[PDB]
């Protein structure tokens, strides 16, 4: 008797509220063997639950390309650009700057426990991670970065797994 | 160097 429209309206509101509040609960940073920092769950997440936003600076593809080239000139700067399609254009969330936000610290796997989704709030796209399966406390959060480039895989063989 | 790319999940 949660009709379709209502289940939809409630889910939209729930997600919007989480994005807007920026509460990043149920997660902690840890050093992960072979990966640098990573994020570990400190509570159970159920399949379909919001985990965290991939928060950063929203930019357009031409600007993103320029930045990517600039960051590449500094070996101390990591790789935090997340490209995606929205309304017939390509955008990028640039999470390169060190902030307190956790989404940018989540590592890669092809057998991860989170899935990235596009969620728009009044015309502004947001990238969010949702649990793809039940996640137990103590598990490292992981999702598929999606970079299948030969050059990327050559430089970072971990992208293949 | 790498990036991240989202693939269609409408
Ligand atoms: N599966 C994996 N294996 C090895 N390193 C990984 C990895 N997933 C992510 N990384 C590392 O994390 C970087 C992306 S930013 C993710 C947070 C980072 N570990 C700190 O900061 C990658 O460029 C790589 O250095």
């Amino acid at each position: 008797r949660k009709s379709k429209a209502e289940l939809q309206s409630e889910e939209r509101k729930r997600i919007d509220e989480l994005i807007e509040s920026g509460k990043e609960e149920g997660m902690k940073i840890d050093l992960i063997d072979g990966k640098g920092r990573g994020v570990i769950a400190t509570k159970q997440f159920s399949r379909g639950d919001f985990v965290v936003e991939y928060h950063g600076d929203l930019i357009e593809i031409t600007d993103a390309k320029k930045r990517e080239a600039l960051y590449a000139q500094d070996p101390s700067t990591g790789c935090y650009m997340y490209y995606f399609q929205y309304l017939s254009k390509t955008y990028c969330v640039d999470a390169t700057r060190e902030t307190n936000r956790l989404g940018r610290l989540i590592n890669h796997s092809k057998c991860g426990n989170c899935q990235t989704k596009l969620h728009d709030i009044d015309g502004v796209p947001h990238l969010i991670l949702i649990a793809s399966r039940d996640i137990a406390a103590g598990e490292e959060l992981l999702y598929d970065y999606g970079d299948r480039s030969k050059a990327s895989i050559e430089a970072h063989p971990w992208l293949k797994h | 160097r790498h990036r991240k790319v989202l693939r269609d999940n409408y």
